[PDB]
RNA sequence: AGUCUCCCACCAAUUCGUAUGCGGAAAACGUAAUGAGAUUUAAAAAUAAUUGUUUAAAUCAACUCAUUAAGGAGGAUGCCCUUGGGUAUUCUGCUUCUUGACCUGGUACCUCUAUUGCAGGGUACUGGUGUUUUCUUCGGUACUGGAUUCCGUUUGUAUGGAAUCU
């Protein structure tokens, strides 16, 4: 159904940063009409896809990319002491993102 | 090297032999007319016997002895008139030759023996025979209008 | 408790270990089904060929020469 | 030509020939490899699944699934030009000469 | 009141850790091993967290309380089912039925001990900072 | 020895189909072994 | 003019695509009856209560036929409704020797006539 | 077919962090060059699996065990060939580099418990067999079936929290 042209890019976190696959939020569902397809055609953020491609095509940000690659032991600390957080009532089996430590890295679709 | 067991499901039908009374033509009506009832004289060692009397009489010694090894009746109620007769897969066409010879019961006359479904294993005579239930009960739902 | 010593280990009763704990299982029984629980048919489903695994040996392993 | 990277010693003296997915442990203890050009793929899992490929990947529509290829092996090659600061004609000439003209379009150039 | 808990839990823990070591090698590769693992992992940060308020002299800690009502809420709310099902699971099955119905009876008897701390401390964790 | 041997009949016929071939076919261990082979 | 036709947005759930069958102009009529006894066998142990027979354009004429087939045949309670469905085509928009295949697209809605059939057990 | 073995979740590492003849994810797995061996032996018999006979015991053939780490460069020998080049064997020798057996004590620095001596953890260094006699599993993380509803959001996170039934 979908048209020829859907290329996705952006910067995603590391997969090993969730600790389940949570699914995405499933309440739209039914309003889904071809008018959102016919607009699809329309807006495009190619500044932004295009960034990451460059990123991915140069080879310094490729390497960045690399700057801090948390082990796992790391990642287990994390979402240890994660189960004392400031809000004391919502459990959070995940960890947050980090603008300083963590790695961003880029997708292609 | 294994031993291979083939299932026969038989049925009696009785049929209106009365010809001082006039029948209706139709499926449902002829369907409830031959699947009236069995007689309560009707129990599995009196079909065995008779079945035994049969064989020995239309095929002879050896082949009734031949057949004789596993021939049993494992499920048969006489509410519905359908049986299922165990028996081994080379003598399988005489077992139904037998059933076809059989004439008549030791008190109970008029009455024919029907061979349906064959086959080596209990579950799909099973699954036959349900599927064989449910159609039943479809004409008899359309003819009720 | 529903273990024992022996000379050569530790075993486990499974007789007592389930006959002590009959309150505790009616009680979980009654948590995971409300309207089955008094009927008696049969609920868990077979284990599919693709999830079915097989089972190793008790030994550790063997070095090579 | 990139050779090939720095994995771990002991596996990285075997293949010696034939270049490692970076999943090829797990492909390995999943499916059958192979060697067939200068690299290691894999074949066929152990299961059978010539009607679950069918009902999942196939045109039909009850396809509650999915299957993920490793697509490792095919290599790719990244083209700049760097004779100018402006739009790629000697890539256009480039493209032209390797691929049909089918490739050098306004399509998928815009 | 704690102490009776506690100790029946940690001596059930003594099973777990028992059976784990007798049926580690034989069912490595197993659903109904892994959920095992998951319960006696919880298991032991639920008692060594007992354990710390026990050997500190007087029962009291903040960050105690936060952590064993995080646990508390995935012990017994989410994990259980799944557990319970596999265990049911691999019984109906067939293969190995003996060490699955202690396994049923151990979650049984594992699963009472958390909810009878829970109605025990949920004064608590009312009277502190939250519900 | 009657009562939980009942209780784990109703048990097992939850679970299996034939709830009474266990003990039949000698399928439910009295006792488990918890030791390292050696 | 060169325009072709893709398919509807199918958005099924989990079991909205189980229990239905989605008769096409070249579906047989016999293979239609043997899926839908199946559907409707397996929609209780699915969880649902109707089994769906969705067909839109020219297979509308069979679609009636095999619900008016259960209809009586098997007296199992039918229930049509007539909807729309909107699809959309891709059509080149004009504005070298160049495949047709490879040029401009242009999306359209078209609204047709539909036919979506229930049948109880 | 068979009471044989192993894969069918990961783990810059208490997780066989095993560059060890070759291939291989593993295998109580295949094969290659040399030497030796027969209850007088490393071990088979006349005081884990399998097979009716169940390796050998003039020579061959078969079984078991004991050695040979990958790639590049120089010299010598043998063959086609006699500018030269190719293959096989043998000696010198370089390149292939993740600050890791485990564990105890002392010293030096930083953080929490909301002043300190002291109590616990981490890292850098030195010294030692130190009762590591449980010579067979004992480390961490992971809700993997489906349906629906409630609430907050440009003040912060662009998505998160929890609930009912099978």
């Amino acid at each position: 159904a979908l048209p020829q042209r859907c290329t996705f890019a952006f910067e995603a976190i590391d997969p090993r940063h969730l600790a389940a696959p949570k699914k995405l939020n499933d309440s739209q569902r039914k309003t889904v009409n071809s008018d959102d397809i016919l607009s699809l055609h329309e807006n495009y953020p190619q500044d932004e896809i295009n960034a990451v491609f460059n990123e991915l095509c140069d080879p310094e940000s490729r390497t960045q990319s690399y700057n801090n690659q948390n082990t796992l032991k790391e990642i287990s600390a994390r979402r240890y002491k994660l189960l004392t957080a400031t809000p004391n009532s919502i459990n959070k089996t995940t960890v947050p993102f980090k603008e300083s430590d963590d790695p961003s890295i880029p997708l292609v679709i | 090297v294994r031993l291979k067991s083939r299932y026969i499901l038989f049925e009696i039908i009785f049929p209106p032999t009365d010809t001082n009374v006039e029948e209706s033509v139709s499926k449902a009506d002829i369907l409830l007319s031959h699947h009236r009832a069995s007689p309560a004289d009707v129990s599995i060692k009196s079909i065995l016997q008779e079945i035994r009397r049969s064989l020995s009489l239309n095929l002879g010694d050896y082949g009734s002895a031949k057949c004789n090894s596993l021939l049993q009746l494992k499920y048969f109620s006489n509410k519905t008139s359908t049986g299922i007769i165990r028996c081994h897969r080379e003598d399988c066409d005489l077992v139904i030759m037998a059933l076809m010879l059989m004439s008549k019961i030791g008190d109970v006359d008029g009455l024919i023996v029907n061979p349906v479904k064959v086959s080596g294993t209990i579950k799909k005579i099973e699954q036959f025979a349900m599927r064989r239930n449910s159609k039943i009960l479809n004409i008899i739902k359309c003819s009720q209008s | 408790t529903p273990s024992d010593l022996s000379e050569s280990g530790s075993k486990l009763n499974v007789d007592q270990f389930i006959s002590s704990r009959q309150f505790e299982v009616k009680q979980l029984q009654l948590a995971m089904h409300n309207s089955k629980a008094a009927s008696s048919t049969r609920i868990f489903q077979a284990l599919p060929r693709k999830l079915r695994r097989r089972t190793a040996s008790h030994n550790v392993r063997r070095i090579p020469k | 030509l990139a050779p090939i990277p720095k994995g771990r010693v002991k596996y990285t003296k075997r293949q010696k020939h034939f270049a490692w997915l970076p999943t090829h442990i797990w492909n390995a203890k999943r499916s059958h490899m192979m060697k067939r050009w200068g690299y290691q793929m894999v074949w066929a899992p152990t299961q059978k699944c010539f009607k679950l490929t069918h009902r999942l990947g196939g045109d039909t529509c009850s396809s509650d699934g999915a299957l993920c290829m490793d697509s490792s092996y095919i290599g790719t090659i990244i083209v700049k030009d760097k004779s100018n600061d402006s739009e790629g004609d000697f890539l256009k000439s480039i493209i032209g000469k390797l691929t049909a003209e089918r490739a050098n379009l306004r399509k998928y150039r815009e | 009141e704690m102490d009776n808990v506690i100790r029946s839990l940690e001596q059930e823990y003594r099973l777990i850790l028992l059976l784990n070591h007798r049926n580690k090698n034989q069912h490595r590769a197993a659903s109904w091993y892994g959920s095992f693992n998951e319960m006696k992992r919880n298991c032991g940060q639920i008692i060594t967290l007992f354990s710390s308020r026990r050997l500190q002299a007087k029962r009291l800690k903040d960050v105690e309380w936060v952590k064993l009502h995080r646990l508390l809420q995935r012990a017994l709310f989410r994990q259980l089912k799944r557990w319970y099902w596999q265990f049911n699971g691999v019984i109906a099955l067939g293969q190995f039925v003996t060490l699955g119905c202690t396994l049923v009876t151990l979650l049984a008897n594992v699963r009472a001990l958390y909810m009878r701390l829970w109605e025990i401390n949920e004064t608590e964790f009312i009277r502190c900072g939250c519900l | 020895d009657r009562t939980q041997t009942f209780i784990k009949d109703c048990l097992f016929t939850k679970c299996l189909e034939d709830p009474e071939k266990p003990f039949n076919e000698n399928r439910f261990q009295d006792t488990l072994l918890l030791l390292p082979t050696d | 003019k060169r325009v072709t036709k893709h398919p509807s947005l199918k958005t099924l759930t989990h079991k909205q695509i189980h229990t239905t069958i989605f008769v096409k102009s070249t579906t047989p009529y016999v293979s239609a009856l043997k899926r839908i006894n199946k559907f409707l066998d397996s929609v209780h142990k699915q969880g649902s209560s109707y089994v769906a027979v969705l067909g839109m354009g020219k297979a509308v004429e069979k679609t009636l036929a095999l619900g008016c087939h259960f209809q009586d045949q098997k007296n199992k309670k039918i229930e049509v409704y007539t909807k729309t469905i909107e699809v959309l085509d891709e059509v080149i928009t004009e504005g070298s020797d160049v495949e047709d295949d490879d040029k401009e697209t242009q999306l359209k809605k078209r609204a047709v006539s539909g036919v979506e059939l229930r049948i109880y057990v």
